């Protein structure tokens, strides 16, 4: 027997060189079965024919078999809750996807290795079925049919070595559950490895701070119930006794600081035993160190106790390194900001020694910018010497900036081509700008404002503002309410202080006026400035150019503006006409707005935001009405409209039109109006205070991904406008708006979704002090920078 | 939306019903709220028509044969305390002898009371619960840790004798391995997969024996259910493991005379060489004690939530959960009666003894069974 | 997919690296010592008079 | 998604999309060919299509894990220079990648994480095959390297000049010697370092420095 | 356009009585009214404001009531010095204002008889062309009197003109004086010239005369 | 004039004199390194020679300086020392 | 306060431009107003002009023929009179409003009273009035001094240049048919001042600038 002839049957990714590989013969040799056993031995090393069957023609050999590779194609089926990455995960950990094995035998491990999934899971109650669509050649699609019935459930957990406390009283700081309360409906009835150790953990911790020393564990067994609900756990332990701090007797390198370094471990006697003191004291600890500078200081703790009456000596011995390893820095991030635009915040500097403090800082201020999406660094050790030490700002910056469009429901023309847009670090350069204006069949308008707020080394912020509202009844121009205007507003900002900036700089107006609407306050104001045209027509036109001096204040200690969490940060701005000028006034406001967090899992938050606003004549004089505080417009108030709030405007009969579309004008004896015409529309005041009290709500079901990335609440708002120029003298018989006693309020909710389009809030609520017609819409959107 | 995509597998149901002799109860004279959705080692017991009740929570009730009268009631519950008053929540079921009443707890407190009044002989501290009901013979008393531990006291003050730690399985996983006697002498399974004689003189190893399969991540029969007791013949002893691997081994030595290792069964108790039990799927097996041969079987009911099985009158007898009960052959396993009374919930010894049959729920509790 | 005389051969973005400038390297004066040469960036000498830019292609063989 | 066909058939599929050079459509056909067939005769040639595609179609950290694989796959290859030039020309890619270019505005104040990522690979690219076509533009662009490298050092010394820090001028002054000598930026800076030494009375210094700018003041 | 009525034009009352001053408008006007008093030979001067306040330092005696259709204004305990004219005026229509007409206030005393002097003409205003003789009432109360000339008994009063002086600040009386021209001509053709007044403060017509050749 | 909010600045390259007082000639690098911490500057166009400063700037007008350098032979052994404060 | 000039007297057709200054207020900010009375007690408004030149109002019996206007440098209003008619003569007064309430005045000056007439000026005519000593001699009685034929109005008439104020009634001046004004000044002094009082009347016409000292001599008749 010598064979003459070979079949390398063999394919999809090998030829006949792997099978004349797994041959011992070439054409001309003695023939043997050893090759058909080697042949499978190898085959299912490898892994690739599922059989052979080596046979000869008399003495010539063929090779015929079946193939473990290609796996066409997987399915999966009833996996509810779990993710088929997960079970890819599974996949690759088995060593299994497409070319790989086969051997349906093996689908009993397949499903052993799912099931040690759920085994691992939580559940035991549970199985699945893989199901082959045979496919030509060797291929196969793998279907999986996930019989998930449902997990095992947590029924009572119970401990002994537990005389000094209830074991519910301590069960209650845990993640789980033997029970769910009532006012809290929902609640997690599951089981966790990893939650139970921290409630183990936990455990430990309390009863170190009640200062049992002597607690232990001893073990602790769970419930493992047929029928697959039932999981108790039963715990040993050692209650122990607690201890009394008695003293502390601590040593170390010092660097000659020990003064100090005392002045942390200051106690008093008869305070009880608490390692978690302890853990904190050494954090100081290690925080002073890092104020002078130290990367790796070694600290540790000894209690040397005394049983004989349960208290302690604890000792401390302690490893100062060494100082100023202040080599470099560097970022990570940038791939539109400037170097530049991070240093200038930088307190630390390369070249120096270090304080962690300064870093700190850093990170803090560079928040406080509003102008990144997540922070972190690293205190880089340098790998040289261990005396120098680099550092990396490896984190992200934010695309953001919004150009504004739309608004509610109005006319056919007049609910669109307004402008508005924001940049803020405009061109990836820290120029900050906003630009806005609107044309429209009635008026125009153009306003632009453009600060650097880093003209010096110093944050020297250099602000810069013009408008052009070129109102005038536009495309009419003729017999209307014309109110055109123009003017400047430049000024300058200081850092006065880490958290505190002014404001100071100065402001030049024109302003331009046409056929004028008799109304009351308006009259008034201008029998105050000396002028004393009819009060019947619409005829009227006034003029002015004027100067000014503005100013502020600001607080700003704080995280950041991207979703702030803690701290507060307030706004005051004053202004004033000047001497020279023509008109007399000030104007003053102050806009709060604090965060408070309950928990620092900056989830469950409060907000206190508020205005404050006031502005009147100098000289017994009143001011120009159109710079009156206004409210509502769900930017600053929401289930109101725009500037729809406060006292309101008030109508005499009109005696002019220049027109008769039909009258449909309201309120003219050429109508056959008298009998003075109260209003309802608004105009604004002099007085302003509005409140708003809010909670954060963390968010219904929502990926992690971009729910980090959106802000939800709860409020309560309210808030009032009024004047003190009002009167009674014919005031009367009308609603008198002069007291702040015509408060409006109402709650709801907030939305905040934040797109790369600009941010975004949809917002709901409902008004309940509701006073004259005053119009409201709940269901509301926009897409403003309000706070 | 979670709340509604809920999934589950189901038993079978009720099959065909017979009343061949037709059942009843002799009465019911059921109890205060006791156990819940729970369970335990706990069953209610008798002697002499002093009948010897219970709750999950800390009563306890002595009480009359033939009514259910209550002769007197008490609790371990103290009214004072602040340990949601002392809940008893017991880790095993009745246990008495003499004029004294032996009843052990989670809480490893365990009860020694006078009869005729159920007033404490005392309360003892021990270490670890029960898997197995508390075991009282012989002068001596004797217990099955939760911590993989024998627990050995005194049967006149619950005074220790000696304490014995026990080889832990992994996920501490519930069970039982219900201690007997042998001659004067301890003998045991075990949740490891082992089998223990021991000295019960001072708990002195006399040998032990590996049952199980050989198998990680498939960790023991959870279908293998209960009963798990050792079954002793005059020089063998016959059990399962927590597979449901049948041996019959050497009384003395654990050495194994046969096995139906091979066999996977749940509950089973054993008559002559006719050997009444439950599999795993809750079928039924009549078996040899030469081989686990089917003598007859009945696989009409499975899956069910069924407890350990009895003779009463001749004919075998075992309900569920759901107030069913199932009067069977004791020759080829058919149907002899069927009842239908509740559906508390039942998962404790059944008590068919004295010509009477006695059983009790969790709150639906005891209903005293004739027919 | 948008790519117009379509990119066979072609480079995306400007050019300036091909016409950016050329170098110069220090006669260091004597008796006053310069750093030393040192890091990976010595700048293997070519030998190249090859095709570039646009005049390069583009294509898997 | 599209049926299966013949790799060859499925090859030819996408020498239709290549000639056409719909990347979309390729993308699709090389996403099926390599799924459906994750080993082939011409899958080497098929992952050379893919990071060409992903060239083409921006597709940039794909083209990067598909460059690693073939590399662990086939680290033994003629025609590599291909492969780690249009590595290298990723990576430049990335690093200047922005709208910002439309305005004639620098981009030498960002990271530069991939000019030396790039930097790095088309050293050793040479030093493994002095002798391709592709050398003279990677020369090209190491220049371009040096010289957004030397500018943005540049920037950053100059930063400090406003603050008046001298000491990591210093050091950063250091380090870009002996990176290089080569830059007018490197001439420009020659002076700063001077003055801010001149600003400690390092007058020994200075007059060293007097000197390195009285011979190399051209 | 806006009618300010006033009535009565001249008015007179004691010292110490209360006067109810009232002022009528045509338009209904919601209370937009403003009052001033001018005293003879003075400046006028602001009374009341807002058609009911009174002005900073003026005494509360002064009083402002009634609506758009009727007004009124209210002195109480009126001294002696208040003796001027009031008007009215509206604001309530701005590009045009209406005043009131004036209320004169008069004082009451008991009658006064005037104390009768006749002048005749100076011998310098014969050598022109005319003849003046004049009658002269000097204080007297109310303004109400007849005089009339009578020439070598003819009766005649068609060329004689009156001035009536005001009210005086310290007795209230009037004072008149009746001048009666002629012709230097016709002066000397008639020999008696008499001026006859009747008067309340007179119990009997008072004929006071002069002959010619005499003064 | 008054400008305002000067920041608070300092770089690094000291920590006393005391130091200054243990050490002299013929000491070498590493005996000055396990003390001295490292030259943040040293001299790169000649021997060497390390340069121990402390530099410092508080807010409006205040200024700091402790200056010394310290100078090597071939062997990196000391030669010569000048010390000396701010000017 | 508020100092007025203007014209004394001129022709029907002419024009004449008054001035008026504020001398211890602002001016400013302050609404200003021309308002003129004629004697028989016509009140009319006749102009009005803003702090500012914005709104200016006239009368619709004035028409823009005149003018008004402020300057706040000179503190100074200026009111141009043209197209002229007799009826026009009046007294005109320089007014003021009211500050931060409106609606009303608050100052008014003097009064400057213009007449305009076809007629010339016309120096007067004095006449003495010698005292009816024939009443009685023990009592008191009255002596004056005629102005006639004088012309435009008025004239100051005192007596030993104000020395003497016994109870001095000056009548206002009757305009005769000839067009000019004529008026007797008297005085009542008692009879025992004859031949112990001297009485001298002291007369002047300022727009005639005729200043004529007239004697009555103390004769009983």
């Amino acid at each position: 027997f010598v064979v003459k002839d070979i079949h390398f049957e063999g394919l999809q990714r090998v030829a006949v060189g792997a099978a004349l590989l797994s041959m011992p013969v070439r054409t001309g040799d003695t023939v043997n079965d050893e090759d058909i056993s080697n042949t499978i031995r190898a085959l299912f090393a490898t892994g690739n024919f599922e059989d052979v069957r080596v046979l000869r023609d008399g003495d010539t050999l063929l090779v015929q078999v079946k193939e473990r590779p290609t796996i066409a194609s997987i399915t999966f089926s009833g996996n509810k809750s779990v993710k088929d990455d997960m079970l890819k995960q599974n996949l690759e950990a088995s060593g299994v996807r497409v070319g790989e094995s086969l051997d349906r035998t093996t689908i009993a491990d397949i499903e052993k290795g799912l099931e040690d999934f759920y085994y691992s899971v939580g559940k035991y109650s549970a199985s699945v079925k893989a199901v082959v669509t045979p496919l030509p050649r060797n291929r196969v699609d793998l279907k999986l049919v996930f019989q998930e019935g449902v997990s095992a459930e947590i029924q009572q957990i119970n401990i002994v070595g537990n005389h000094a406390f209830t074991t519910d009283e301590l069960i209650s700081h845990f993640q789980l559950r033997d029970e769910v309360p009532w006012w809290n409906v929902v609640g997690d009835r599951k089981y966790q490895k990893q939650k139970l150790a921290g409630d183990l953990e936990t455990l430990r911790s309390y009863y170190l701070d009640r200062g049992y020393a002597r607690f232990n564990i001893d073990s602790t067994q769970v419930s493992l119930t047929p029928d697959k609900k039932g999981i108790y756990v039963t715990v040993n332990i050692t209650e122990g006794d607690q201890y009394k701090l008695s003293g502390v007797e601590v040593s170390g390198n010092l660097a000659g600081h020990s003064a100090e370094i005392e002045q942390l471990t200051k106690i008093e006697p008869g305070e009880l035993y608490n390692g978690t003191k302890v853990t904190k004291m050494e954090d100081d600890i290690k925080k002073l160190l890092g104020r002078y500078g130290y990367a790796y200081p070694r600290v540790q703790s000894m209690p040397e106790i005394n049983d004989a009456d349960k208290t302690v000596k604890l000792r401390v011995n302690v490893d100062a390194g060494n100082r100023f390893y202040v080599r470099k820095i560097r970022f990570e991030g940038n791939d539109t900001s400037k170097d530049a635009v991070l240093r200038r915040e930088m307190r630390q500097m390369e070249g120096a020694w270090l304080g962690s403090d300064l870093v700190d800082q850093g990170k803090e201020r560079l928040n406080r910018l509003g102008f990144f999406e997540t922070v972190d660094t690293d205190t880089q050790r340098v790998p040289g010497s261990p005396d120098q030490v680099d550092v990396v700002y490896k984190v992200k910056e934010r695309n953001t900036g919004s150009f504004n469009f739309g608004i509610g429901y109005g006319t056919e023309s007049g609910v669109s081509f307004q402008a508005g847009v924001q940049q803020d670090n405009w061109l990836g350069t820290g120029y900050a700008v906003g630009i806005n204006g609107t044309k429209n069949d009635y008026q125009t308008y153009a306003e632009l404002s453009v600060t650097n707020p880093y003209f010096t080394v110093d944050g020297v912020s250099l602000g810069g503002r013009l408008f052009y509202n070129d109102f005038q009844a536009d495309d009419a121009d003729l017999s209307d309410y014309t109110n055109k205007s123009y003017g400047t507003d430049v000024t300058l900002g200081f850092p006065i202080n880490e958290y505190n900036s002014l404001r100071a700089g100065l402001g030049y107006v024109h302003n331009s006026l046409s056929n004028m609407q008799p109304q009351v306050a308006m009259w008034r104001y201008l029998y105050s400035m000396g002028e004393h045209p009819s009060t019947s027509d619409q005829d009227n036109s006034f003029k002015t150019d004027d100067f000014t001096f503005n100013y502020g204040w600001t607080y700003n200690k704080l995280d950041r503006g991207y979703f702030p969490t803690d701290g507060s940060r307030v706004n005051l701005t004053g202004k004033v006409t000047i001497p020279g000028s023509d008109n007399e006034y000030y104007k003053v406001t102050l806009d709060t707005a604090t965060y408070v967090p309950i928990d620092d899992d900056h989830k469950w938050v409060v907000l206190g935001r508020t205005r404050w606003g006031y502005g009147d004549g100098l000289g017994g004089k009143e001011m120009p009405f159109y710079e009156n505080f206004y409210a509502g417009g769900s930017s600053t108030v929401r289930g109101f409209q725009s500037n729809t709030i406060g006292p309101k405007a008030v109508y005499f009969p009109h005696q002019a039109s220049n027109y008769d579309p039909d009258y449909d004008y309201e309120c003219a004896t050429q109508d056959g109006a008298k009998d003075l015409c109260k209003s309802d529309d608004a105009v604004g005041g002099n007085a302003m205070a509005v409140a708003s009290l809010e909670f954060i709500t963390p968010t219904p079901f929502i990926s992690d991904k971009y729910a980090n990335s959106v802000r939800t609440s709860f409020f309560w708002d309210m808030g009032t406008v009024w004047d003190t120029n009002w009167d009674s003298s014919q005031y009367s018989g009308y609603p008198d708006y002069s007291d702040p006693s015509n408060i409006r309020m109402s709650a709801g909710i907030a939305l905040q979704w934040m797109s790369p389009l600009g941010p975004l809030v949809f917002s709901y609520a409902q008004p309940f002090k509701k006073y004259d017609g005053d119009k409201a819409e709940q269901f509301q959107f926009n897409i403003g920078k309000t706070w | 939306l979670f709340n509604s995509e809920e999934d589950v597998v189901k038993m079978s149901p009720l099959p065909t019903v017979e009343n061949q002799f037709t059942p009843t109860t002799a009465w019911s004279t059921s109890v205060g709220s006791g156990i819940g959705n729970f369970y335990s080692n706990l069953h209610p017991a008798l002697a002499d028509n002093v009948v010897y009740a219970a709750d999950r929570a800390g009563l306890v009730k002595a009480l009359n044969a033939d009514d259910g009268k209550e002769i007197w009631s008490v609790s371990l519950a103290e009214k004072d305390g602040w340990f949601s008053k002392e809940p008893a929540l017991l880790s095993g079921g009745v246990t008495v002898s003499g004029g004294h009443v032996y009843i052990g707890s989670e809480k490893a407190q365990v009860y020694a009371l006078n009869t005729s009044d159920g007033t404490v002989a005392w309360q003892t501290k021990v270490a670890g619960e029960a898997l197995s009901r508390p075991v009282v013979s012989d002068g001596l008393v004797l217990i099955h840790t939760s911590n993989g531990q024998l627990q050995a006291l005194n049967e006149a003050d619950g005074a220790v004798k000696w304490t014995v730690n026990l080889d832990m399985p992994s996920l501490s996983l519930r069970g039982e391995s219900a201690p007997t006697t042998a001659f004067g002498a301890a003998v045991v399974g075990g949740d490891n997969g082992r089998v223990s004689a021991v000295l019960m003189e001072q708990g002195q190893m006399i040998w032990q024996q590996r049952i199980s399969q050989a198998t990680g991540s498939t960790e023991i029969d959870r279908l293998s259910d209960v009963d798990t007791t050792p079954v002793v013949v005059n020089g063998v002893v016959f059990a399962l493991a927590y597979n449901g691997n049948l041996t019959a081994l050497d009384l003395r030595s654990g050495q194994i005379m046969w096995k139906r290792e091979l066999g996977s069964v749940n509950d089973f108790i054993v008559d002559g060489n006719r050997i009444y039990l439950v599999d795993q799927n809750d079928r039924v097996m009549a078996l040899t004690i030469d081989g686990g041969v089917t003598l007859w079987t009945q696989s009409d009911l499975l899956h069910r939530l069924l407890t350990s099985p009895v003779l009463y009158n001749g004919n075998l007898v075992v309900g569920d959960s759901e107030g069913y009960l199932h009067w069977i052959n004791v020759e080829d396993g058919r149907f002899v009666a069927q009842q239908k009374v509740d559906s508390s919930g039942f998962q404790t010894e059944p008590v068919a003894a004295d010509g009477k049959l006695l059983i009790q729920a969790k709150d639906g509790t005891v209903y005293s069974i004739t027919r | 997919c948008s790519s117009d005389s379509r990119y066979k051969r072609q480079v995306s973005g400007d050019e300036a690296y091909l016409e950016a400038a050329p170098l110069a390297e220090l006669h260091a004066p004597a008796g006053m010592i310069l750093p030393v040469t040192s890091g990976d960036y010595a700048i293997p000498v070519t030998n190249g008079s090859g095709a570039v830019g646009k005049a390069l292609d583009i294509r898997p063989p | 998604e599209v049926p299966d066909n013949p790799p060859n058939e499925i090859y030819a599929t996408a020498q239709q999309k290549l000639q056409d050079g719909n990347w979309r459509q390729a993308i699709t056909q090389l996403e099926a060919l390599d799924n459906r067939y994750p080993f082939g005769p011409y899958s080497q040639q098929v992952q050379l299509d893919l990071i060409y595609a992903y060239y083409k179609n921006a597709d940039l950290p794909l083209a990067q894990a598909a460059i690693d694989r073939f590399i662990r796959l086939n680290p033994t290859h003629p025609n590599i220079d291909y492969v780690m030039y249009m590595r290298g020309l990723t990576n430049m890619a990335l690093d200047d990648s922005a709208l910002q270019g439309f305005f004639g505005v620098d981009r030498s104040d960002r990271d530069p994480q991939h000019a030396r990522a790039a930097f790095s690979d088309f050293s050793k690219l040479v030093r493994g095959y002095p002798n391709s076509q592709y050398t003279t533009d990677a020369t090209k662009r190491l220049v371009f390297l040096k010289d957004r490298l030397a500018k943005y050092e540049y920037s950053v010394a100059e930063y400090y000049t406003e603050r008046g820090a001298w000491v990591a001028v210093v050091n950063r002054v250091e380090g870009m010697l002996r990176d290089y000598p080569d830059t007018q930026a490197t001439r420009d800076a020659l002076p700063l370092m001077e003055n801010a030494y001149r600003q400690m009375q390092m007058n020994a210094q200075a007059e060293k420095v007097a000197k390195i700018i009285a011979a190399n003041s051209s | 356009d806006i009618q300010m009525t006033q009535s009565p034009a001249s008015l007179s009352a004691s010292l110490g009585e209360t006067v109810t001053i009232e002022c009528r408008a045509s338009e209904d006007i919601h209370s937009r009214l403003a009052w001033y008093q001018q005293k003879p030979g003075k400046s006028p001067q602001l009374l009341i404001y807002n058609a009911n306040s009174l002005h900073t330092g003026v005494p509360s005696r002064f009083s402002g009531s009634g609506s758009g259709t009727q007004f009124s204004l209210k002195i109480n305990s009126l001294q002696s010095e208040d003796v001027a004219s009031y008007f009215c005026l509206q604001y309530y229509n701005y590009p045009p204002y209406t005043f009131g007409a004036g209320a004169k206030l008069e004082l009451r005393r008991t009658v006064a008889a005037p104390s009768v002097f006749i002048f005749p003409p100076s011998d310098e205003q014969l050598k022109s062309g005319t003849a003046s003789v004049v009658c002269l009432l000097n204080n007297f109360y109310p303004r109400e009197a007849k005089v009339q000339w009578k020439v070598d008994n003819a009766l005649q009063s068609g060329n004689s003109q009156e001035s009536v002086t005001e009210q005086d600040s310290k007795d209230s009386t009037y004072s008149l004086s009746s001048t009666l021209t002629l012709s230097k001509a016709d002066y000397e053709k008639h020999k008696v010239y008499a001026c006859e007044v009747t008067h309340q403060g007179l119990s009997s017509p008072v004929t006071k005369s002069f002959n010619r050749g005499e003064c | 004039e008054r400008v305002v909010y000067r920041p608070d600045i300092n770089q690094g390259n000291y920590l006393t004199a005391n130091d200054v007082s243990k050490i002299r000639v013929g000491m070498t690098q590493q005996q000055v390194a396990y003390a001295l911490g490292t030259p943040l500057m040293s001299d790169p166009f000649g021997t060497n020679t390390w340069f121990y400063v402390f530099r410092q700037q508080p807010g409006h007008e205040g200024v700091t300086q402790q200056t010394l350098t310290l100078t090597f032979n071939s062997s990196g052994v000391l030669t010569n020392i000048d010390n000396k404060p701010a000017l | 306060q508020l100092v007025e000039s203007g014209g004394g007297l001129v022709q029907p057709g002419r024009s004449l431009k008054l001035s008026c200054v504020a001398s211890r207020f602002t001016f400013s900010n302050y609404g200003m107003n021309w308002i003129r009375q004629t004697p028989g007690k016509g009140l009319e408004w006749v102009a009005y002009i803003g702090s500012t030149s914005s709104h200016i109002y006239y009368a619709e019996t004035v028409k823009g023929r005149f003018t008004i206007s402020r300057d706040n440098a000179k503190n100074t209003l200026y009111l141009q009179m043209t197209g002229l008619r007799s009826e026009d003569t009046a007294l005109y007064y320089c007014v003021g409003h009211v500050r931060k309430l409106g609606a009303f005045f608050d100052y008014w000056g003097q009064g400057a009273m213009v007449t305009v007439s076809s007629a010339s000026t016309k120096g007067p005519s004095v006449f003495p009035l010698a005292p009816s000593s024939k009443s009685t001699s023990g009592g008191t009685a009255a002596l004056g001094c005629l102005v006639k034929d004088y012309f435009p109005e008025p004239v100051t008439v005192s007596w030993n240049s104000g020395a003497l104020t016994s109870g001095v009634h000056t009548f206002p001046a009757v305009l005769q048919s000839s067009g000019l004004y004529s008026l007797s000044s008297v005085v009542t002094v008692p009879s025992s001042s004859l031949g112990t009082q001297t009485y001298i009347c002291n007369v002047n016409h300022k727009p005639s600038n005729t200043k004529v000292d007239k004697k009555v001599e103390p004769k009983s008749c």
